[PDB]
């Protein structure tokens, strides 16, 4: 998995 | 079991920070788009002060979670000024 910034 | 948020969304960035979905998962078991982080001194920070695993439900009008984490975070900024956020309890660790 990659965390998204948002 | 779904909670029903507005929150007022930043400029270029809101203050958020997604898990993933179907495409890129956290996890196999439940394709559902999490937030693992809060961005400090983002939209998250400044206009409440919830918890991350809040499970992007419906987000205006589109139907995420069992999505791509990209069209989640689109329909996130693609709210414009004003995030209307609806997060559904499937997995709370």
């Amino acid at each position: 998995y990659k965390k998204t910034e948002v | 079991e779904y909670e029903e948020i507005t929150l007022e969304r930043g400029n270029s960035g809101l203050g958020f920070s997604i898990a993933g979905g179907t495409d890129n998962p956290h996890i196999g078991d439940d394709p559902s788009i999490f937030i693992t982080k809060i961005i400090p001194g983002g939209a998250a920070a400044q206009d409440g002060r919830l918890r991350v695993n809040d499970s992007i439900l419906f987000v205006n009008e589109v139907d995420v979670r069992e999505v791509t984490h990209s069209a989640a975070v689109e329909a996130l900024k693609e709210a414009g000024s004003i995030v209307r956020l609806y997060v559904m309890r499937r997995k709370p660790p």
